[PDB]
């Protein structure tokens, strides 16, 4: 019987988690970029480490890291239903305990607050979308080629290309 | 006993009509001033000098971005404030309706007398040619078909045919 | 001329300008790719 | 109603919830009404008590149709011009195998379109223009493209005369309900002034422009386009400028002539249409009559006159009404219009009237079965609408005490007979066949009924057929052969691939089909006759006319009390007629190919599409699927991957649609309700149904969706079965 | 690979199908368009089914016997998008037929009487509602399970 | 529609696994597979073998009189149209009853 604007703790959290991981992902590229250096999916096996052991399959490195990742991840689902994180930085974020205004249900637009400091992460929000939908682009453009820019005496024009196969 | 048009998007239909016709304005004077070609004569090289061309389509995206923003934002506000929901003033949303869109926010507002207006004084200039332009364009755009079709040469396509005696064009004139 | 929270009406079978057409533009995808039975992607 | 009455709204009503019978569509929502209203969009109980307009509406609806035919057939005549087949065929006829129509190639489509032609891919046609057509002499594709727009002219105008009625402020009573002239005019100068006018453009122009086509040329090597007036040198051949007669009459001399005419009898050789020259004379000799005839007259006068002792007082003022029933003066008509269409269906196949038909087999049997289903689809109607009379149309009683009031007087009587008639037939009219099976499967031919076995012995020959050709003992003069070539006496000789036309001699095994027709024609009519007669009140219900000719059925009591009514007599009477015609068709082609449709070969040894298999083998009613359905139809179920293929590819659907009808025909009604809710439930859980109360079919709608499907199913099945066994061998 | 014999790369039986059939539809020696501008077996209808070729794509594609293709659709080898690729597609499209079914419906029942709005249709296709359907991410897939249509609405 | 369109190709037929698969478990024998973790032997059954299933319930593939005949796209339809039978037949009996 209750009309609108339900959502709550809800999935404001989901997006922001997308923004924060999108930003990190982009950093995972980032890397070559000035010394053109290394490229693309790479499928790397990541940084290395330096060799005595491997040849390297060496087991499933991910499967393991990821079992651990997995009870950090629960910790967060927990918090979100009923909350405890000492910093308390997504759920509201810091400046913490309030967000009371969300906690008892029903806000409808609300902007929000955070940190003992100030400048309300509305500036992290942006730096954060761009990185959302930046993967979007980045992932899209593979299918074809690695690299962007720098110079024209020839490069900018996009004089001849592949298409999609049909 | 007669249809009822009156139709009611409508007043909009007339402002749509201004877009079409004022825009229709660009065409005539410039192409035709045409350079009264021309003293003589016209060369592009320059940009496109040899850069693998200039526009093709890419020219069309820029054309549109520049525009999208404008055509888009736009009618979005020729006007329209209030902007929600339940029941009718009819414009068709009408939301702006009673509230202009704002009591007390700002100067949304332009000018004296709790109003939008530039004010009373002028139909003058621009109802007669600008709408006369509704007319103008149509016949002169109707003139464009007249001016190319018949394609002198190149293409008959699919004939049951049965012309020639002679070609069609524009330079101007008419013969006859 | 139509803003926010539903608009103007329409007749009994504008479905006959919806079966014919829309749907019609689809033969228009079934000759652009004159064929299917699986499909490449984009 | 009142959105807003009278005087003071131009303003139209679109909206506020809309109309019929006074607890008008509720407000509150339903489905059925969307099915109501297409149905019984005109009945005329409702709109007004008083006939007032309606005659002022039915003139307009008529205009719409006349246009529409016109929209049609401009289309057709188009199609016919600019997808030509025709120019090509006509130099070429009897080679060609003709199309107007082509697909475009999208997806599968185009298996369909397979070389027809003077060298183009086609869908082969079996309605013939290209034969209506032969007549135009002048020729060429862009005209027919004028005859075409000449069509779209008549239309827009013969469609703005329908604006120029009802909608325009428009007419009143006297104009129909003073009849006094109307046939006077109609039959006189149109019936007349067409056939007349048709004469003038049926020797002027057509005769000459196929008088020297029946040789070859590349047309226009023959005919200039206007060519044909003040001029005429050309008439000179095909005869004289009357040279010195005067306005017919006599003080005339022929030592050798008599004006164009000169009657034909028999068929052209090398175009076996029949002579293009009795075609002027006959139409001329028509019109006159009509020209004289439509000159009666003003009425009761003649009808009120003769009476007899059985005979009917009623005959007199046999209807002040008639002028204003309508529903009755349509019902009468349909019987005639309808019964006057399938009389076409004979005179056609046993006397072609267009150049190149018979040789053209498939392009005049399609015909003889299309024209055949109308001279039937319009007859059961011609009963329905009498039932619509018999129940309602006049406010009040004052028809009184006649001829009708007479017929009804007996009624458990006229239909008391007719009944036994049918069981006498049926037993003499079908179990007759079943003898054969039961005894040829027992197997003892000595005693079958075979044309050989039970003795008439080997002649059909003399009844009428043999007196009919043999014709000139007579006050008869004329013409080397017959009125119809088929009749027994005369001729080998007709046509150039092929046989067109030959005696057809019957015997038995034409004897007993001819009788199943009787019994089929008869029990059809029983149900319609007893249906329309017992229209209003019955021994089972008296309170019987009270809503309806429609009502579903009165109610579970009286034992049954279901079918009754007369929508339903015109529901179970269609059901038969679908046979009546469906088995008459089955008759003609099995004959016309088992015998007649032919080939000629050196020394003329005739080779019938089937060497008369009919002989001893239709008489067995399995032979009717041994020799028919399983024999022919092998072309339907072989037809895949071809050009016609759309038949084999229909023949499954529509041979499906039929076997979907039974579901609509054979089932309850609060059933699909009882079901429709389980549905409606599941619907509400997700929140997705209630609004516009979804409802099952309206008892009699369910019957409407029987029947109608049972027919467009069971029918096009053969429309496919056919076009698939004349295209290709035959 | 899984029983029906293997793809394009070889399916003789399949090859024989390519050839006879179409190639004969050819085998009307001519029928004449030596210039002539219209009749199109000639060009494509064959060639559009024909420049089907040792290529088709490639597509794998199983070809039973008589070398007509059979579709396994297992999650293997080549074949995955002969059901899922065009499967989720069917799902996504439908459901955004009826997500808006449960929409230019749950928007009325309301105000001053709404007894048959439905047979005329302000705005057509709802439209407004329409795009809700592509702008479902998740959409019903959580909201149907929680709140709105909610067990109580159940 | 496809056929008699004269493209037979571009027919849609599923060669319908689910049965063929039952009847690997049993067998044999048509052209192998391993089927990961049977493999056409290695893992044989091992717990069971020469006792029980012997030569019996081994016609294998066997056109003449196998027991099991070798199922394809023709059978992935009738088998879905016997299934549309007892379902419809029972929505009406289930209903009829309820
Ligand atoms: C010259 C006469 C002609 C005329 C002018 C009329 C006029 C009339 N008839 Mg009528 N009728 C006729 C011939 C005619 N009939 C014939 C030949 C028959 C015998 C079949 C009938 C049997 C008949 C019945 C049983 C009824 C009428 C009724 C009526 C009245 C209702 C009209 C209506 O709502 O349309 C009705 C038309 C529709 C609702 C359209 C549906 C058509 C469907 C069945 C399609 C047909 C199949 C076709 C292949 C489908 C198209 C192709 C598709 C597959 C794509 C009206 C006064 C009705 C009445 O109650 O009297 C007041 C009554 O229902 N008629
Ligand atoms: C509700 C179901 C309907 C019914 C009554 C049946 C019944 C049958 N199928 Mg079957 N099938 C169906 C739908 C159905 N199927 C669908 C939609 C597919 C995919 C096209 C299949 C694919 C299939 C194969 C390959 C085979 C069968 C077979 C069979 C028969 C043997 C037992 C079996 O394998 O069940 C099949 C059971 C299922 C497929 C479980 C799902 C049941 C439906 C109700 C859930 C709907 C899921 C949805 C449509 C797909 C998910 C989306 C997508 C992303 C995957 C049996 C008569 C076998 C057989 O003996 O053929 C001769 C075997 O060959 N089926
Ligand atoms: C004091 C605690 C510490 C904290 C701060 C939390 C906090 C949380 N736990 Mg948790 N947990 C803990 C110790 C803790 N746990 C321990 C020691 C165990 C051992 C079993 C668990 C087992 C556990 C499970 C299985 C789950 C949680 C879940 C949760 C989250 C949802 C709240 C809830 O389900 O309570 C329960 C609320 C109650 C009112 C308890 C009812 C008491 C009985 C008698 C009834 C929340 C973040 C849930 C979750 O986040 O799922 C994604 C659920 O997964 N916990
Ligand atoms: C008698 C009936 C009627 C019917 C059933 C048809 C049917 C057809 N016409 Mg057609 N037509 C008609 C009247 C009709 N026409 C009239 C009155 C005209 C004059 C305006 C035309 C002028 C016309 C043209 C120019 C074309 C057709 C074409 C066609 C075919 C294309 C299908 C289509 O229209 O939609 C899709 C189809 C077989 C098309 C064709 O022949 O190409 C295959 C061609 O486009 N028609
Ligand atoms: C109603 C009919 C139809 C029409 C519109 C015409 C019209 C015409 N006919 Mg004509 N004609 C017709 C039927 C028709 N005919 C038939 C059925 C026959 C034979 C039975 C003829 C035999 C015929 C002859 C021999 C001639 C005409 C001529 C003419 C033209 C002028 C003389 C005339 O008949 O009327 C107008 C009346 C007067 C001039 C007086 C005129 C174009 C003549 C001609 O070529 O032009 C003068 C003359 O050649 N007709
Ligand atoms: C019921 C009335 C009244 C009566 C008693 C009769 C009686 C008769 N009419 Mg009759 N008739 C009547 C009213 C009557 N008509 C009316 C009102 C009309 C105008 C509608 C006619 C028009 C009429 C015609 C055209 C004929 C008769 C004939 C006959 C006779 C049948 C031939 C016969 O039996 O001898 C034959 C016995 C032999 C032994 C030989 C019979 C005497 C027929 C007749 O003239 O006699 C053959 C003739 O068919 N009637
Ligand atoms: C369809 C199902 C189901 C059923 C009813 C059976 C029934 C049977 N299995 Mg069996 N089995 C099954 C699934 C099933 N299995 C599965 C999924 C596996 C794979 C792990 C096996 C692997 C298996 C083995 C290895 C054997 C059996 C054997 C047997 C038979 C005797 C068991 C016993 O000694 O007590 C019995 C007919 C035994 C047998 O008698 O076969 C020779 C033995 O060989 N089964
Ligand atoms: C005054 C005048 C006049 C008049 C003129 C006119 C106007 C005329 C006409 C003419 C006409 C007026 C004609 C008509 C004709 C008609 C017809 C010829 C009919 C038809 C039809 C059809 C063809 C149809 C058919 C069909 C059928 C069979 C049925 C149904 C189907 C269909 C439709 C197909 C005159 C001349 C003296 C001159 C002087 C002045
Ligand atoms: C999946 C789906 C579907 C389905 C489809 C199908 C499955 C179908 C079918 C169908 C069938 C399975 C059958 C049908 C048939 C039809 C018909 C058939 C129609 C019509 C007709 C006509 C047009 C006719 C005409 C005629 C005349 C003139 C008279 C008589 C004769 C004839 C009949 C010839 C669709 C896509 C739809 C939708 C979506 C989903
Ligand atoms: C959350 C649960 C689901 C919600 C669905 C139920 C909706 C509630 C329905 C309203 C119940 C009856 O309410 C009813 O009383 C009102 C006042 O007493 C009346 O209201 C009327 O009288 C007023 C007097 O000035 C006028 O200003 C109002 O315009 C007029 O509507 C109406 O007759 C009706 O609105
Ligand atoms: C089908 C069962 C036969 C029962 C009916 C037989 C009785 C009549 C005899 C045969 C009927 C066919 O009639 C046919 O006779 C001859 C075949 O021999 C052919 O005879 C034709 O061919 C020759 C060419 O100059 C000449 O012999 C004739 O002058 C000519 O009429 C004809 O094409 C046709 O007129
Ligand atoms: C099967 C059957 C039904 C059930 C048949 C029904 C309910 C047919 C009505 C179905 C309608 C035509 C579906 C209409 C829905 C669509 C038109 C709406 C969406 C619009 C589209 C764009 C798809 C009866 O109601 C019935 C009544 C009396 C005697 C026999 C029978 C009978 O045999």
């Amino acid at each position: 019987l209750a009309e609108d604007p339900e959502n709550l703790r809800w999935f404001v959290q989901a997006e922001l988690v997308n923004g924060r991981w999108a930003m990190l992902g982009v950093a995972g590229m980032l890397l070559p970029e000035v010394f053109t250096s290394i490229g693309i999916i790479n499928v790397p096996k990541w940084y290395a480490a330096g060799k005595e052991e491997y040849f390297a399959s060496s087991s499933t490195l991910f499967v393991i890291e990821f079992i651990l990742s997995h009870y950090v991840e629960i910790r967060r689902w927990q918090d979100i239903k009923n909350p405890g994180s000492v910093n308390q930085d997504p759920i509201f974020k810091q400046y913490s305990l309030p967000a009371g205004e969300v906690g008892y249900p029903g806000g409808i637009f609300n902007p929000l607050n955070f940190a003992p400091t100030l400048e309300a992460k509305e500036k992290e929000i942006a730096n954060g979308r761009l990185m959302l939908a930046f993967l979007g682009f980045i992932i899209q453009h593979n299918v074809t080629g690695k690299g962007p820019f720098d110079n024209l005496l020839q490069h900018i024009s996009d004089p001849w290309h592949n298409t999609i196969v049909q | 006993s007669d249809p009822e048009s009156l139709r009611w998007n409508v007043q909009a239909e007339l402002v749509h009509s201004r877009w079409a016709m004022l825009g229709a304005a660009g065409i005539f004077i410039p192409e035709f001033l045409t350079k009264l070609g021309i003293l003589n004569t016209p060369s592009w090289y320059t940009a496109g000098e040899q850069e693998y061309f200039t526009d093709t389509t890419t020219l069309f995206i820029v054309e549109l971005v520049f525009i999208g923003w404008a055509e888009g934002r736009r009618w979005a506000d020729i006007l329209n404030p209030g902007c929600v929901n339940t029941d009718p003033i009819f414009p068709n949303n009408k939301l702006t309706g009673t509230d202009v869109g704002y009591p007390g926010g700002l100067w949304f507002d332009p000018l004296g007398w709790g109003s939008a207006s530039p004010q009373k004084l002028k139909e003058l200039r621009t109802k007669e040619i600008k709408n006369g332009r509704l007319a103008m364009l149509a016949v002169m755009g109707a003139w464009f078909q007249h001016i190319y079709t018949g394609t002198g040469p190149i293409d008959n396509l699919f004939a049951h045919l049965a012309d020639p005696g002679h070609a069609t064009i524009f330079a101007a004139f008419t013969p006859k | 001329m139509r803003d926010l929270k539903t608009y103007l009406s329409v007749a009994p079978v504008v479905s006959t300008l919806w079966f014919g057409a829309l749907a019609g533009l689809l033969i228009e995808i079934n000759r652009f790719f004159p064929d299917a039975l699986i499909f490449p992607f984009f | 109603l009142v959105d807003r009455d009278p005087i003071k709204t131009s303003f139209e009503q679109w909206a506020k919830p809309g109309h019929f019978s006074r607890t008008i569509a509720k407000g509150p929502d339903t489905t059925t009404w969307i099915w109501n209203l297409h149905a019984d969009a005109h009945d005329f109980d409702s709109h007004t008590s008083d006939l007032e307009e309606i005659s002022r509406k039915v003139f307009s609806a008529h205009f719409g149709q006349l246009s529409i035919i016109f929209l049609w057939l401009s289309g057709m005549y188009f199609h016919g011009a600019r997808f030509s087949n025709y120019e090509a065929w006509l130099n070429d006829p009897t080679h060609i195998g003709p199309s107007a129509q082509v697909v475009w190639p999208i997806v599968g489509q185009e298996i369909l379109n397979g070389d027809v032609g003077g060298g183009f891919r086609g869908i082969q046609i079996t309605s013939g223009f290209f034969q209506i057509w032969r007549a135009s002499g002048i020729t060429s594709e862009l005209q027919l493209y004028c005859t075409a727009i000449g069509a779209l002219v008549f239309a827009g105008l013969m469609l703005f005369a329908g604006w120029f009625h009802y909608h325009k402020a428009a007419p009143k009573l006297a104009w129909f309900q003073d009849v006094e002239s109307m046939l006077n005019h109609h039959l006189a100068g149109l019936l007349g002034l067409g056939s007349l006018s048709w004469a003038r453009h049926q020797v002027h122009v057509s005769l000459p422009i196929n008088q020297f086509l029946n040789a070859g040329v590349d047309p226009k090597e023959i005919p200039l386009p206007h060519e044909f007036i003040l001029n005429r040198d050309l008439l000179a051949q095909l005869y004289p400028s009357f040279a010195e007669g005067a306005t017919p009459f006599f003080t005339l001399n022929w030592s050798k002539y008599a004006d164009f005419l000169t009657f034909r009898g028999g068929l052209d050789p090398l175009t076996g249409g029949l002579w293009l020259t009795d075609i002027a004379h006959h139409h001329l000799a028509i019109a006159i009559l009509f020209l004289i005839a439509g000159h009666m007259y003003r009425i009761k006068d003649i009808l009120e006159a003769h009476k007899g002792p059985f005979t009917g007082q009623g005959h007199k003022g046999l209807y002040e009404i008639l002028t204003t029933s309508w529903h009755a003066q349509l019902s009468i008509n349909l019987a005639m219009l309808g019964s006057l269409t399938i009389v076409v269906a004979q005179h056609m196949y046993s006397m072609p009237p267009y150049p190149y038909l018979a040789t053209d087999y498939a392009t005049q049997l399609s015909l003889f079965t299309h024209h055949m289903w109308i001279g039937g689809f319009l007859i059961v109607g011609a009963a329905a609408h009498a039932a619509i009379f018999m129940v309602r149309d006049y406010d009040p009683t004052t028809r009184y005490n006649d001829l009708l009031d007479r017929v009804l007087r007996h009624r458990d009587a006229i239909i008391s007979h007719l009944n036994w008639v049918c069981i006498f037939l049926g037993f003499h009219s079908f179990g007759l066949y079943i003898h054969n099976d039961t005894m040829s499967a027992l197997g003892r031919p000595q005693d079958m009924f075979s044309d050989t076995a039970i003795q008439l012995q080997p002649v059909f020959a003399q009844w009428i057929q043999n007196t009919h050709a043999l014709a000139p003992g007579t006050t008869a003069p004329g013409a080397t052969a017959s009125t119809s070539l088929t009749w027994g006496g005369g001729d080998l000789v007709a046509v150039g691939n092929k046989v067109a036309l030959l005696p057809i001699p019957l015997g038995t095994a034409d004897f007993l089909v001819h009788h199943i027709h009787a019994f089929t024609i008869h029990v059809t009519v029983l149900i319609l006759l007893k249906g329309v007669l017992f229209a209003r009140s019955s021994r089972l219900i008296p309170d019987k006319a009270n809503l309806g000719f429609r009502f579903p059925c009165d109610g579970p009591g009286r034992g049954g009390t279901c079918q009754v009514s007369a929508w339903d007599h015109v529901f179970l009477g269609l059901f038969w007629m679908y046979n009546s015609i469906s088995v008459v068709i089955f008759h003609f082609s099995w004959k016309m190919q088992s015998d007649v449709w032919g080939t000629i070969n050196d020394q003329g040894v005739v080779t019938h599409i089937t060497a008369g298999n009919f002989a001893q083998s239709s008489i067995t009613i399995n032979g009717w699927l041994r020799d028919f359905l399983w024999a022919q139809a092998s072309q339907v179920i072989q037809s895949y991957g071809s050009s016609l293929s759309a038949y084999g590819l229909f023949f499954l659907g529509a041979h499906f649609v039929w076997a979907f009808s039974l579901m609509f025909l054979f089932s309850g009604r609060g059933y699909w309700q009882e079901l429709i809710e389980s549905i409606v439930w599941a619907h509400n859980k997700l929140k997705v149904a209630p609004a516009t109360q979804p409802r099952a079919l309206s008892i009699v709608q369910g019957r409407a969706v029987g029947v109608t499907h049972y027919l467009l199913g069971g029918i096009a099945t053969t429309w496919a079965f056919f076009l698939a066994r004349i295209i290709a061998v035959g | 690979d899984i029983a029906g014999l293997t793809p394009c790369k070889e399916s003789k039986q399949f090859a024989k199908r390519e050839k006879q059939a179409l190639k004969k539809l050819q085998a009307s020696l001519k029928l004449y368009a030596d210039d002539s501008a219209p009749a199109l077996a000639i060009k494509a209808t064959m060639e559009k089914t024909k420049k089907r070729f040792d290529n088709y794509g490639k597509y794998g594609l199983l070809c039973g016997s008589d070398g007509l293709p059979h579709l396994i659709v297992s999650g293997d080898q080549r074949h995955w998008g002969e059901f899922i690729t065009p499967g989720i597609l069917f799902l996504y499209i439908a459901g955004w037929i009826g997500w808006v079914g449960r929409s230019y419906l749950i928007a009325i029942r309301d105000e001053k009487k709404p007894t048959q709005k439905e047979i005329i249709i302000d705005v057509p296709l709802a439209s407004s509602l329409l795009f809700r359907g592509f702008s479902w991410p998740v959409a019903a897939y959580r909201e149907l399970l929680n709140g709105e249509l909610v067990d109580n609405n159940f | 529609v496809m056929l008699a369109f004269g493209t037979p190709e571009k027919q849609i037929l599923i060669e319908p696994i689910f049965a063929q698969w039952i009847q690997s478990a049993h067998g044999k024998t048509t052209y192998g597979f391993d089927i990961p973790l049977s493999s056409t032997n290695g893992p044989a059954l091992n717990a069971g073998r020469n006792i029980w299933l012997p030569g019996w319930l081994n016609a294998i593939n066997e056109n003449s009189n196998s027991l099991f005949l070798t199922i394809g796209p023709g059978d992935f339809l009738v088998h879905h149209a016997i299934a549309l039978g007892l379902h419809t037949t029972t929505l009406i009996l289930v209903k009829g009853a309820l």
